[PDB]
């Protein structure tokens, strides 16, 4: 669900001697479990818990264990400002230039957007492990990658198609890409609303 | 005798080990308490308990007609003097909110124990360093202060430790360190 996820952190304390020699009995809080100031503004703690269990070892020996868990959430002020604002602006303008009937310029802007996105692809991957599956931010960028390499196909088809003289197809098909582009992204967002909220 | 409008607290004189020796019996006036004891042993180490689980308390020695800050003190000492100085600021790390300093520390106090005549060594000041300091007091079994940098992250590289002892009892402890601390009041607004 990155970057809309709430992971949990554990601290496990374990005994190095068997059960018959020692065990843990009770949990006593001589101090506040979570101090008021901790630093790390990116993560915020909402709860905590403490418990004691018994884990097995060797063949016939068990030892005590004592677990502390913290539940955290991610702030979204950084991500909304470095990624979501620059990406919304570049997509919007690449759709508003479509009003101008200067063809080929439609290709030129769409070609440049192909170059920009592969930069935004390496940036986001900079601070994540070499994951084995798909996040949310990775799906959004795959959609925009595939969609923008389709408008260049239309622009290269429109350019040649207008040389013969059949501008009626060119003008009529021009308005078609004027509605598909802003409709699709809204469709994709709806598919994300249900799976997380 | 309370300063004013303060309830009378409990008092009790015991032994330093913990056994009790005497107790205080109040009078009708209620504005003061009385406790009396006279030793008959070879060593008399006394402790005054004041229980309330501001107020004024008077303590005397051989003071008949004590009614109506003497020549000398009459209580022991465990008061520690401190001092710190900053020599360098190695770095500042904005993104992780910490910084490092190189400084020096001075702890000094008074103890009637650990004294020594100038005949045992022929000298006037004794010196210990490094980890031999842990190899002194345990045999004598006398309590030493132990500090701690509260907001330190990681390790503290201290390159010198030394304590100088003067026969009457004064001990001065110096230390030179390099530590990384946490700054939680960073406000970037």
């Amino acid at each position: 669900a990155y970057p809309f996820d709430r992971q949990k952190f554990s601290i496990k304390v374990d005994l190095a001697v068997p059960t018959n020699m020692f065990i843990f009995n009770e949990i006593e809080r001589f101090q506040q479990v979570v101090g008021d100031q901790l630093g790390e503004e990116e993560w915020v703690v909402t709860s905590y818990s403490q418990e004691i269990t018994e884990v097995p070892f060797e063949r016939g020996s068990t030892n005590s264990r004592f677990t502390t868990t913290l539940l955290v959430k991610r702030n979204l002020e950084y991500y909304i400002l470095r990624i979501f604002v620059p990406l919304f602006l570049i997509i919007s303008v690449s759709w508003v230039i479509f009003f101008l009937k200067d063809y080929g310029r439609q290709l030129e802007v769409a070609s440049g957007n192909l170059l920009v996105f592969v930069a935004f692809n390496f940036t986001i991957s900079g601070d994540l492990p070499r994951l084995g599956y798909l996040t949310v931010l990775d799906r959004f960028m795959i959609v925009s990658f595939c969609l923008t390499a389709i408008v260049v196909l239309i622009s290269v088809c429109q350019k040649r198609l207008g040389a013969v003289g059949k501008q009626a197809v060119a003008a009529q098909i021009d308005t078609w890409v004027l509605v598909i582009y802003p409709l699709v992204y809204s469709l994709y967002i709806i598919w994300v609303y249900l799976r997380f909220f | 005798e309370p300063i004013g409008e303060a309830p009378l607290p409990r008092l009790r004189l015991t032994d330093s080990g913990g056994k009790p020796l005497a107790f205080g019996l109040i009078d009708q006036p209620g504005e003061s308490v009385e406790l009396n004891y006279t030793c008959d042993q070879d060593i008399c180490e006394l402790v005054v308990h004041v229980d309330g689980t501001v107020y004024r308390l008077l303590v005397g020695i051989n003071a008949p007609n004590l009614r109506e800050v003497g020549s000398s003190v009459f209580l022991e000492s465990d008061l520690v003097t401190v001092g710190l100085a900053v020599d360098q600021i190695v770095g500042v790390d904005q993104r992780s909110e910490n910084f490092s300093v190189v400084g020096t520390l001075k702890l000094s106090w008074h103890d009637p124990k650990l004294g020594f005549s100038p005949d045992q060594c022929g000298c006037t000041v004794k010196s210990f360093e490094d980890a031999s300091i842990r190899a002194v007091a345990g045999e004598i079994n006398l309590p030493l202060p132990s500090f701690s940098f509260y907001n330190q992250q990681g390790n503290r590289w201290s390159q010198n430790q030394v304590i100088f002892v003067t026969p009457d009892g004064r001990a001065s402890y110096f230390e030179r360190f390099t530590v990384t601390l946490q700054a939680p009041d960073f406000d970037f607004l």
